[PDB]
């Protein structure tokens, strides 16, 4: 029992936590919990990003072949794809899969600079209607969730709504729109979150991110029949737990959901 | 797939026998981004910690690397060290310069073989706990300072 649930999560962290639920068809808001509070993104960023990628793809400003050669100067915390293309490097396309799917460090740093930095993720954000959500840093930096700043953070309604709009709106085109959503479903490094709780049969397309001082969260559309109906969407920040308690409040949060669809 | 599999894979294995050790389908990836290598990860989850594999034309181990497989015993490394450090110190120099408890290996390869020569060793030292703390990163080959980094050190 959701709310309940997501209440429960919260005094068992001792963090803040926000959880939205939104209809993907409607954009209708089927349930909330600080829908507005601030909250770190994280590696959620990583969707969003590759979203202003396929926006410029889209608008013939960008290859998904185009290839980029980086070095080892460029190597950031957390490059289980990217080192290893040191020599050969990797496509605009490759780059976002590695991004979204082994949440790569490096690789989401390259595709930031592919469309100019940090303040043209915002501004991409900004021009779609999101004067929200905001990414000031790169990684590894953009995680460190300092209490109260609000540099790279978003409120669980901006990021679930710009989502619905990436995902289903005229805004991509119908390739880019399904390339953003395939990324996300073959996400590889989200198991033990809402996918942990899904039953056979259920679509999901999702993102996950860590970050410092206990922060956790996801990003998803999911549902029956093998089709995406919903976007779910989990922030905490502050949090002392250890990583599988946190782990396992939102796996409760998504056990919840799923139970009273 | 776990830090104490990744130390039972060894240079000169096949892509099969590494596979096997790793955990094979439930634990490892290949193809894709990933190309002919094995990529394993130790769980699911944002940043899990992993090793990756590759292999020569031949079919032969050269590459061993990794990230969080490992934690620093003593995260203690100040800039201090690091101002210390040079390219073309040996190991035991760099060792007497920064505090090896505040280091780990993210990895080991030989860009030779089955020739020896060039083999080259990648640390990586945090100088706190948690999750991207600043750091030091050094590597050798054959035992001689050849890339030495720094983010963020006090």
């Amino acid at each position: 029992e959701t709310l309940v649930k997501v209440k429960d999560a919260e005094d068992q962290l001792g963090a803040r936590v926000g959880y939205i639920e939104l209809d993907l068809n409607s954009g209708k808001i089927l349930e909330s919990f600080r829908p507005e509070e601030r909250f770190p993104m994280m590696s959620t960023f990583k969707v969003l990003l590759c979203g202003a990628v396929l926006s410029r793809v889209d608008a013939g400003q960008e290859q998904l072949g185009r290839r980029i050669h980086y070095s080892q100067n460029d190597l950031v915390e957390y490059s289980p794809v990217t080192e290893k293309h040191l020599t050969d490097g990797m496509t605009v396309r490759e780059l976002c899969s590695a991004a979204i799917t082994m949440s790569d460090n490096t690789a989401a740093n390259l595709l930031l600079t592919t469309i100019g930095g940090p303040k043209e993720l915002t501004a991409f954000l900004h021009n779609m209607g999101d004067h929200v959500t905001r990414l000031d840093r790169w990684e590894p930096e953009l995680n460190e969730a300092i209490p109260n700043d609000e540099r790279d953070t978003t409120m669980p309604v901006a990021m679930a709504t710009t989502l619905r709009k990436l995902l289903t709106g005229e805004l991509l085109t119908l390739a880019s729109r399904q390339q953003l959503i395939d990324w996300m479903e073959a996400d590889k490094v989200a198991g033990p979150l809402l996918r942990s709780a899904l039953p056979a049969g259920w679509f999901i397309a999702d993102k996950s991110g860590a970050g410092e001082r206990g922060s956790r969260g996801i990003i998803a559309a999911l549902g029956p029949d093998g089709k995406p109906s919903r976007i779910v969407v989990i922030y905490t920040t502050g949090s002392q737990a250890t990583m599988d308690e946190r782990n396992r409040q939102i796996a409760e949060i998504g056990a919840s959901l799923i139970k009273h669809w | 797939f776990s830090a104490e599999k990744y130390e039972q894979i060894q240079f000169g294995m096949t892509f099969d026998e590494v596979w096997e050790i790793g955990g094979g389908e439930a634990a490892c990836d290949t193809g894709g981004v990933i190309g002919d290598s094995i990529l394993c990860f130790t769980e699911s989850g944002d940043y899990a910690p992993y090793g990756g594999f590759s292999f020569t034309d031949e079919g032969e181990l050269w590459s061993k690397r990794n990230e969080y497989l490992y934690k620093a015993k003593t995260p203690s490394v100040k800039l201090s060290h690091y101002n210390r450090t040079a390219l073309g110190m040996t190991e035991a120099q760099l060792w007497a310069a920064v505090p090896k408890d505040s280091c780990v290996s993210q990895g080991e390869s030989y860009p030779n073989w089955p020739a020896k020569t060039g083999f080259e060793e990648k640390y990586y030292c945090a100088a706190a706990t948690g999750l991207f703390p600043p750091s030091a990163s050094f590597h050798l080959t054959d035992g001689v300072l050849t890339y030495r980094y720094q983010r963020s050190l006090t």
